[PDB]
DNA sequence: CTAGATCACATTTTAGGAAAAAAG
DNA sequence: CTTTTTTCCTAAAATGTGAT
DNA sequence: CTAGATCACATTTTAGGAAAAAAG
DNA sequence: CTTTTTTCCTAAAATGTGAT
């Protein structure tokens, strides 16, 4: 039982997202906070040419689209899309503010979600400075078997992703991802077949 | 160790469907459970994702999930 | 006048670091939150080798430290270190906490400069992942011009900057930043002598 | 247009040796202060690094800054 | 062999796989061995799980599919 | 020319420059400029401000040093 | 295919503080 | 007189070099 | 020097939903 | 009977290829 995100609920309107839908467009304007209740989707953002990169998953449990809540007439600073199907509280900035003094500890849980970002796209940096793409695709395999929807296998954590987005991920092309899996394995790292990976050694 | 973990699989309280499947799998004990991986169970004959998940969700609600790690067992 | 600031600063302990001095371990226990009430610091990072990158620079009225404040028993994230000599506002989580639930607004104050945080860094990734070195050497400069030490001057904004310096926030080698800016100044683009560079075409 | 941007220089209240200079170098009414550069100020005689701050610190007590780019002057 | 003479019933496969095999006239383990995978999947009734159960019932007691046997029956 | 034979002073110095070049010979506008810069540099009393307020006042003059003249005096 | 990293060391450029010159 | 500017100095840091 | 990107298209692999088989 | 598992299907998405 959470006395705190009940009320928290209580207080939101409740949509349905689609699989691959867009909840928030990247330079709209913020005038909304959401909650993620069921679901997972996908952080991204984008260059000129239109190349994707996704900056992270977030989980049932996360907030979304919290950045334009402190100052006026902010952008939306990334697209937000559905991974797949989701349910999601929904409150406008400005009643959520309201509800902030009331009871400061929403605003806690809020920035405790926020610092953690900080500290994980922050390393994301460092990956991006200091490691090679093997590097990077070896972090991110080992950061993938820690998400929810990973599957215990006996000879470590089973993962499914696609090429493609792994590249998305680690910001490089799909072709070097390939070739780059069908190495870790020879080295026996881990075990790919289709979009199925087993992560040898989690767990 | 655990206290939880030397009871049968039955203190779980699962459907006639999981709770055969279990029991055709050779597990009797709720640490037989935990100790099993989630791949290798959705390959055990007669269950499936409803199932596999209403395993999961109550192993949950009692702190415990799959694929943990155990140590002198039995 | 602020009176919010001024109530929180009268609650903490003011400490003055020599320029070039170490604020903020990577890895120590994190239990102090820090406010520059003057000066100017640099959060970086290091591989495993010891090389360095840029984070970010933190200025007065920044907080520093405060990533650490949500979940008990968390590690510094990153270096601090000292650009200029600052002076330091200091205070413990623990009665930081306390401030809060007296006053939630200092609170609000913390988590507004979280966010920046998080979207300034979070374009250092799309940066990072997008842009070729000369397009992250050119953003930069443009960042730079917008620091407040930043002088005015006629042509455009000037700087005071080392090319490995800039070298270490893009992520690459000093050798490299040399070049480009080079190449930089037959595209009339800036004026570069010695640390002195002016960023023609802003203010 | 602006109201505090054609009253004199005077009206900062400076010390001498900043007054003195700008009445050297032909500065005499704010407007004609906020549109110099910073860099092309210091190279102005008799005025150093405390003049300086002294004269960004009395037009930032009063909104305005260096370096603005004004329009419609005078 | 011994065991490539006894009845597939014999491996305690499920009433899914077992009706898959009766159906297409594999009594004994050793008609079974001989049988290869790709030919298997085409047998109505019988997919990935089946399959996969038969290959892994056949692994912990040595035997595979698709070996190559003399003398038959 | 007619402005390289009038006095430094004409230049409107600081007090500083002034004192530095009555004390290096330094009388005539012409004298000045035939001085190269790394030279003027060396004499005493006078440092970058100056030396860059010299190069300044001669610029908005068309005239600038180093330069380089015939029949002197 | 190309963008960048790489190597050691002679040379250039900076920081910043005492002390002198000039202004207040 | 005092205060601010400006000179003037060197250890140490920063830099370019250019073929692979 | 090397790590990666690059190109188009024949081939492989997936998602997910109706429908059949089996268990409850 | 009802519910869950498992088969079985194809448009569409994902993939490898390898010299420069
Ligand atoms: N680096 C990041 N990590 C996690 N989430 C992010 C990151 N950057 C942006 N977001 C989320 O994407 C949202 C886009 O809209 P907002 O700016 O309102 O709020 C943003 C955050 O909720
Ligand atoms: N990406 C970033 N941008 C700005 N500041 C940061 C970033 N990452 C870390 N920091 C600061 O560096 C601090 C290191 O210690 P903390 O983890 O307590 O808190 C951290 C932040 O205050
Ligand atoms: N880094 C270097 N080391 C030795 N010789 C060089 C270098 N650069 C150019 N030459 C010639
Ligand atoms: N991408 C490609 N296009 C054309 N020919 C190729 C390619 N890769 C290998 N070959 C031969």
């Amino acid at each position: 039982t959470d006395p705190t995100l009940e009320w928290f609920l209580s207080h939101c309107h409740i949509h349905k997202y689609p699989s691959k839908s867009t909840l928030i467009h990247q330079g709209e304007k913020a005038e909304t906070l959401y909650y993620i209740v069921k679901g997972s989707v996908a952080v991204l953002i984008k260059d000129e040419e239109g190349k994707e990169m996704i900056l992270s998953y977030l989980n049932q449990g996360d907030f979304i689209g919290e950045l334009g809540l402190f100052e006026e007439g902010q952008e939306r600073s990334a697209w937000v899309r559905a991974k797949t199907a989701c349910e999601v509280a929904e409150i406008s900035y400005k009643k959520f503010r309201q509800l902030i003094q009331v009871n400061p500890d929403i605003l806690m849980r809020l920035s405790a979600q926020m610092a953690r970002r900080l500290q994980v796209t922050s390393e994301k940096v460092g990956n991006l400075a200091f490691l090679d793409v093997t590097g990077r695709i070896a972090q991110t395999l080992l950061n993938l078997a820690k998400q929810p929807d990973a599957m215990t296998h006996p000879d470590g954590m089973q993962i499914k992703i696609t090429r493609q987005e792994i590249g998305q991920i680690v910001g490089c092309s799909r072709e070097t991802v390939g070739r780059i899996l069908k190495m870790l394995e020879d080295q026996n790292l881990i075990s790919a077949h289709g979009k199925t990976i087993v992560v040898y050694g989690t767990r | 160790f655990d206290p939880i973990l030397l009871r049968p699989v039955d203190d779980l309280e699962l459907t006639v469907r999981s709770a055969n499947c279990l029991k055709a799998e050779a597990i009797h004990y709720i640490g037989d459970l935990v100790q099993r991986t989630e791949v290798e169970l959705l390959k055990t004959p007669n269950l499936g994702k409803k199932s596999l998940t209403e395993i999961k969700d109550v192993l949950a609600s009692r702190g415990l999930s799959l694929g943990m790690r155990l140590e002198n067992w039995p």
